[PDB]
RNA sequence: UUCGCCAGAGUACUACUCGCAACUGCCUAAAACUCAAAGGACUUGGCGGUGCUUCACAUCCACCUAGAGGAGCCUGUUCUAUAAUCGAUAAACCCCGAUAGACCUUACCAACCCUUGCCAAUUCAGCCUAUAUACCGCCAUCUUCAGCAAACCCUAAAAAGGAACAAUAGUAAGCACAAUCAUAGCACAUAAAAACGUUAGGUCAAGGUGUAGCUUAUGGGUUGGAAAGAAAUGGGCUACA
RNA sequence: AUGUAACAC
């Protein structure tokens, strides 16, 4: 019956059934778990259960300059060496059954908010350890093919940011989740924005926009109260370096639309230097905690205009009913004043 | 990979010296066919693929021709068409169009001076000229091309070659010209053999459907054929087979002027008759002049019959017929 | 589909040896025979005993060089002496190579009652013909 | 097809080659033929440059043959021509001078005239229109007309002959009946013509 | 095109007339930028997808010592440079488009690809072209052979003057120490 | 700047009111009850007894030859029938595992027997026990169809798609096709090959095996038996001259 | 003309 048996590669390939039709379409994962263990790991080649001690395999050739004889250990030494082998086997089992803890971003099972570390280095030898990348959406997307029928393609959307004001977003789609992760990480460094931050913590002015069917309204805040935003906006603002913001999103809360509209709104941001240059007038910041002191934050380079601004008695500005309702104290919603966790 | 090529060249020379040493021949006259029979003797692979046999040749012939380095140490490209993606092919089209423009300018100057000293040398048909194959042009340009680019380059070459010709431009064109071998279907006429005071006897071999026929014919006798020691009438009772024995002699109007004897083996009666017919046709070429040999060729006597019985296929009955296929 | 003695097409990363990279209809066309012996000729006897000896040699060398055996053996029969030709990786010490060589020589000589040669070539890794 | 597409059909007739110098265009045709270096097929086993063969005789013998017995079909054709010749000789010997001048004794011309009066002129095809099959008259190709004549001859003399009457004498009798235009194959051709005129109005469906 | 109204002087019987005061004001800056980028040892690429002058652009670049792509621009050439050209490839530092339109009257691909790859450009824009993506446009005529030959001659003398002056100031630096 | 409308879907252009020359009518118009969706626009396959071109080369018709289905016999199934195997069972089953059953093969049945019971050893052997919907090994089919696919790049977002040669975003290592090889000289033809995948297609009974079941029995040996045709059908052989 | 009723990423 010695000719009947086979090779361990054939045995493991028949055992785990990785090429079967169950795992092909997606029919598997109902009651399917097979583990492959290399049985040639802890072999000392000349080790045997009878315990013969060989002059070339187990023990060396020469002792005290003389030639060793073929010998056998004692039976007590045999259960000692067998005990060492089996204790190595439960040591391997103890190392194998240990699972690494997965850090949760937003929820226990979702991939939103999970970081993947620094992005991969480029072809020029450039290395980026200061950036961090975060997943905002994972979504299994299916396709209909002539042969395979359903074709599952995982697409993911990630953001990169170093915390110094440079950030970007991308999408990556592949058959395998890790391949989609790698593609999204390599594609996110190609598309980068610079986001101007007023005193490196908050944005310059209040920004309200509607990108496609997503309404994004972000508001400027002082130093002490930080990041009252939707969780994707909190992740993006943490990767940018924005520590204080208010954000309200209305309509569709689609992740890609929200990210595109957010980056468009923060890239259409107008700085005080640009405002002073386009108006040729001084801009003065009137802090409420500093009293009536006229802090000048930007000055118009070039010719300063001597003509004052036309003072309109009733300004023509577009007001939002939610903002006026919040200002007048008619917002009695129980969710607005909720105390929440840290940033 | 240039240093790899130089290493292959030098160890090929050293191995050539060891091969001449181990054969005991003259290493200065030791040549490539000597290398071929040397390797075929020392490592005799019987393999049906001729490229899978052991070889040791010039590393330039074995290794494919490689692209050189395309830029300096500063990053600046050496050639001014590197950013087109295909620098060598487009430089070739550039040189061809420059030669065509120079030909047009020189021909306009010659028209202004009222002189036509050039001649049309495009017709190299007696040499049997053909242009380069796309594979050969890829090998010359050391780069992959496409059929549309190849057709564009060949029609530009035709545009250049249909103009009045300068010597430099003809030398440019003749790099891309290839010559065919000799195209001829004329057979080799076997000379007549004279043996032991016998005049004008000829020999012929015929093969048709396992039947092999030797036919030897004398022009000095009357009309009779002796097949395998017996008379042709006794050997071939079939009137159709006797017509097959007739057919070349009635085609050449020489029915009674030849005495034949024959030796045919294998097959049946019609296969033997066809083999004898082909063997008489091939044996009669010595007596018969050249235009009537071509008349024999378009009569179809001299061409062997390739119709051989096919092999029975597995799962089938008679090499075409399959079993009865039931729809349900 | 024909599945005998073929490696399947993966994503493009599996290394393959020349013998595993050719289908069985390339035998005596592009690749050769791993065993050469007399008994498979036209009017010659004793093929089955050579066949079972061939099988037992393949399993014994596969288990005698565990993991350090690269690929399939070459088994030559020439006037009752049996030459076993191997590609072995540089895994075990040469002490252990020579121990297993002398052991296999004496054991197979006394087991098939014929003189045996063990010829080895020891390589850094598995020789890759395609893919990778 | 062991012959390639470059191979052509051989020319067998000796008088095409033996008198070439009286005309120009067929000359130019055959120097094109042997100056294109064109491959010629081998001569077929049936066709031969003999002047005593005849091609419609060869085709009729090929349709005479059942299985693979060429010599049996040629023997049946031989006794058929023998029976036609000896029947015409017996009719010649029993007549007067004007009938002896009238009677033709050559079985080759008898066979040719029998098939020329035997071939149908028009044919029928089935065409599906509106979920029904309709018979529509069509002009037939010359090879199809000759084929239908041959097939009708073999079909009649194979089917409605008696077991005791022999095949060549039966086909000789039917050859003489088709020569005198009173045969049942001639009646079948006329019946096909009846069906063709009955379906004349359907000829616009083609 | 709607972006050519500030660059148009007017219309003469339905034909657009380009203001050559503005063309000269743009062309001085464009030639000066080309001379400086040739002085600082940069890679300069001439692109013109037009099969009436293509040999003349190619010979112009051959005499300049700079590179030309007047043939079909492959899609991922400037963008996916390492797969098309080689393992390590230094991207072009400047592109001159003599014709910003291709044969099917679309704007050229390499303008958009240079805008993606942050590669500056000098483009001759006609009255139907797009000067929005071009950092240094010159409103001019790219169809008439005297205009095309004059633009090639000015870029020739600009490149030659820049490289020779780079050589002389390099020799002056060498004789300084 | 105004006016009329819109508060999930079905119930519902409905029940009950007001008004009307309308009396099987029109307008206005809910609720009880049920569900977690009802919907609008797209992307890619699939399909079409939808239309237009080019075709089919033993393939559809026109058309050629020889057969089957009718008879006898051989052989394989389906049904009944016995104490008396199993598998296949649309194309891709049906002289198929079997290039092969009087005992043996034999795994079936009836009587009897043996339980560290092939091996150097094993609180162990051994199982033709179940799952081919766990598999490997070997194949069928689309199929002599040409596509599959790693790694990149682009799209005013990206479900996905990626071509214009006087070229408008595609490069692409590789696998198939092709090329090469065999039928002892070319050529043709045949053979061989034919990727990724589809049919959870066939095979735990070539062999090994994961999982689930036995261990004085679902295991191991001896003897004797495996019928048969009420019927139907497939493939062949011999004929009907 | 039709082919009901237990598919999982
Ligand atoms: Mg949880
Ligand atoms: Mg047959
Ligand atoms: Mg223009
Ligand atoms: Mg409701
Ligand atoms: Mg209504
Ligand atoms: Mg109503
Ligand atoms: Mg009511
Ligand atoms: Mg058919
Ligand atoms: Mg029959
Ligand atoms: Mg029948
Ligand atoms: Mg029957
Ligand atoms: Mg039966
Ligand atoms: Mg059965
Ligand atoms: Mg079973
Ligand atoms: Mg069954
Ligand atoms: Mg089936
Ligand atoms: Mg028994
Ligand atoms: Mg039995
Ligand atoms: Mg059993
Ligand atoms: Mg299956
Ligand atoms: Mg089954
Ligand atoms: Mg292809
Ligand atoms: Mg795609
Ligand atoms: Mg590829
Ligand atoms: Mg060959
Ligand atoms: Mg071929
Ligand atoms: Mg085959
Ligand atoms: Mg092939
Ligand atoms: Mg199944
Ligand atoms: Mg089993
Ligand atoms: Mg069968
Ligand atoms: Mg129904």
């Amino acid at each position: 019956s010695f000719f009947t048996k086979l090779t361990a590669d054939e045995l493991w390939k028949g055992a785990l059934a990785e090429s079967g039709a169950g795992a092909r379409k997606g029919r598997g994962k109902r009651t399917k778990k097979k583990r492959r263990k290399d049985l040639n790991r802890g072999q000392i080649i000349g080790e045997g259960r009878h315990g013969f001690l060989w002059p070339g395999l187990n023990i060396p050739l020469m002792r005290n300059g003389a030639v060793q004889t073929i010998a056998q250990r004692s039976k007590e030494d045999q259960e000692k060496v067998e005990a060492d082998m089996v204790q190595q086997r439960e040591e391997w089992d103890r190392r194998r059954k240990m699972k690494v803890k997965r850090e949760r971003g937003w929820s226990g099972n979702t991939w939103g908010g999970v970081s993947l570390g620094p992005p991969d280095p480029g072809p020029n030898g450039e290395t980026y350890d200061d950036f961090d990348t975060r997943i905002l959406e994972v979504r299994n997307v299916f396709n209909m093919t002539a042969k395979e029928g359903r074709k599952r393609s995982v697409r993911v959307l990630v953001a990169v940011g170093n915390g110094k004001g440079a950030a970007g977003f991308a999408i990556g789609k592949a058959t395998e989740r890790a391949d989609a992760f790698r593609k999204a990480k390599n594609r996110a460094v190609h598309y980068l924005h610079y986001i101007e931050r007023y005193e490196d913590h908050t944005i310059y002015h209040d920004i309200s926009l509607k990108f496609k069917r997503t309404h994004i309204k972000m508001k400027k805040q002082p130093r002490g109260y930080g990041l009252h935003c939707h969780r994707a906006i909190m992740t993006i603002c943490r990767l940018i370096g924005i520590k204080d913001l208010y954000a309200k999103v209305s309509g569709s809360v689609n992740m890609l639309n929200l990210t595109r509209g957010l980056f468009l709104g923060l890239s259409r941001q107008e700085t005080h230097q640009q405002l002073a240059d386009k108006k040729s007038l001084h801009v003065v910041e009137f802090r409420e905690e500093c009293g009536p002191l006229p802090i000048v934050v930007a000055s118009p380079q070039g010719a300063l205009r001597k003509d004052p601004e036309p003072e309109d008695e009733v300004p023509d500005i577009t007001l939002d009913w939610e903002d006026v309702k919040a200002a007048q104290g008619m917002k009695r919603s129980v969710w607005s004043g909720l105390k929440r966790a840290a940033t | 990979t240039v240093d790899f090529i130089k290493k292959q060249i030098e160890e090929f020379n050293i191995g050539k010296r060891h091969l001449a040493n181990m054969m005991g021949e003259d290493p200065e006259t030791f040549t490539q066919e000597d290398i071929d029979r040397a390797i075929a003797y020392l490592f005799p692979s019987g393999l049906f693929e001729k490229r899978a046999r052991p070889i040791m040749k010039h590393p330039e012939e074995i290794f494919p021709k490689q692209r050189a380095i395309q830029w300096g140490e500063d990053g600046r490209p050496f050639h001014f068409l590197f950013y087109t993606g295909k620098q060598s092919y487009y430089s070739l089209m550039h040189d061809t169009y420059g030669k065509l423009l120079d030909v047009e300018k020189h021909h306009n100057q010659l028209r202004a001076k009222d002189l036509l000293a050039e001649k049309t040398k495009i017709l190299k048909d007696p040499i049997g000229s053909r242009w380069l194959i796309k594979e050969e042009l890829e090998e010359m340009l050391v780069e992959k091309l496409s059929d549309q680019d190849y057709a564009q380059f060949i029609r530009l070459l035709e545009r250049l070659s249909a103009l009045p010709c300068g010597a430099t431009e003809e030398d440019f064109v003749n790099r891309f010209r290839r010559s065919i071998p000799i195209q001829s279907k004329k057979q080799l006429i076997e000379p007549l053999q004279y043996d032991e005071q016998g005049m004008a006897f000829s020999r012929g071999e015929g093969k048709r459907k396992t039947a092999k026929a030797e036919v030897v014919v004398y022009g000095q006798g009357s009309g009779r054929i002796d097949v395998n020691g017996v008379d042709y009438l006794l050997y071939f009772p079939v009137t159709q087979d006797r017509e097959q024995l007739m057919f070349p002699l009635h085609f050449l109007d020489r029915l009674g002027k030849h005495d034949m004897t024959c030796a045919v083996s294998g097959g049946g009666r019609s296969a033997q008759a066809g083999a004898v017919r082909l063997a008489m046709a091939r044996a009669l070429c010595s007596f018969v002049t050249e235009d009537e040999v071509e008349w024999m060729r378009q009569a179809g006597l001299l061409t062997a019959d390739p119709r051989v019985r096919e092999r029975k296929k597995p799962g089938q009955e008679g090499a075409r017929r399959k079993f009865t296929w039931k729809k349900r | 589909k024909n599945r005998a003695a073929r490696v399947r097409v993966s994503k493009g990363d599996k290394p393959v040896t020349y013998e595993e990279a050719h289908a069985p209809h390339y035998i005596a066309h592009r690749k050769g025979w791993l065993s050469l012996h007399t008994g498979n000729l036209d009017g010659e006897d004793h093929a089955a005993e050579r066949t079972v000896e061939d099988v037992f040699l393949r399993k014994f060398m596969l288990g005698t060089f565990p993991g350090c055996l690269a690929d399939q053996l070459v088994l030559k029969r020439r006037a009752n002496q049996l030459e076993i030709c191997a590609l072995v990786l540089r895994q075990l010490p040469p002490h252990k190579f020579y121990f297993l060589v002398g052991y296999s020589e004496t054991l197979l000589s006394h087991f098939y009652k014929c003189p045996v040669h063990l010829h080895l070539q020891t390589v850094p890794s598995k020789v890759v013909y395609k893919y990778i | 097809s062991r012959y390639g597409p470059e191979y052509k059909d051989p020319q067998i007739d000796k008088e095409y080659y033996r008198k070439p110098l009286a005309e120009q265009t067929e000359e130019e045709k055959y120097e094109r033929d042997f100056k294109k270096t064109q491959l010629i097929k081998a001569a077929p086993a049936t066709k031969t440059s003999s002047v005593f063969e005849d091609p419609v005789i060869s085709k009729f013998t090929n349709m005479m043959m059942k299985g693979g017995n060429k010599v049996l079909a040629r023997s049946l054709m031989t006794q058929t021509l023998e029976a036609v010749k000896r029947k015409q000789f017996a009719k010649y010997h029993a007549a007067s001078a004007e009938e002896q001048a009238t009677i033709e004794r050559n079985p080759y011309t008898i066979f040719h005239q029998a098939l020329k009066n035997c071939e149908p002129v028009i044919g029928l095809v089935p065409i599906l229109k509106g979920g029904h099959f309709y018979q529509v008259p069509v002009p037939l190709a010359d090879r199809r007309r000759r084929f239908l004549a041959m097939k009708w001859m073999i079909a009649e003399c194979r089917e409605k002959k008696h077991r005791r009457v022999l095949m060549p004498e039966k086909l000789s009798q039917e050859l003489l009946e088709a020569f005198h235009n009173q045969g049942p194959v001639i009646k079948r051709k006329h019946d096909m013509h009846k069906m063709a005129e009955a379906n004349r109005a359907l000829a616009h469906y083609r | 095109h709607r972006f050519m109204e500030p660059y148009l002087f007017g219309s003469r019987l339905g034909q657009d007339i380009i203001d050559l005061e503005q063309t000269a004001a743009h062309l001085q800056l464009a030639l000066n930028f080309t001379a400086h980028v040739a002085y600082r040892e940069g890679i300069i690429l001439f692109v013109s997808r037009h099969r009436q002058f293509a040999h003349l652009i190619e010979t112009t670049a051959r005499d300049c010592g700079e590179y030309a792509h007047t043939r079909y621009f492959k899609g991922g050439l400037l963008t996916n440079a390492p797969l098309l050209l080689g393992p390590g490839v230094r991207l072009p530092d400047l592109i001159i488009f003599l014709h910003t339109l291709n044969n099917v009257f679309e704007p050229h691909v390499a303008v958009r690809d240079a805008a993606k790859m942050n590669i500056p450009t000098v483009g001759i824009v006609d009255t139907n072209c797009n000067p929005a993506l071009i950092t240094y446009p010159v409103p001019g005529n790219d169809d008439s052979p005297p205009a095309v030959r004059l633009f090639c001659r000015l870029f020739q003398v600009a490149i030659s003057r820049a490289k020779e002056k780079r050589r002389q100031v390099e020799a002056l630096y060498r004789l300084q120490g």
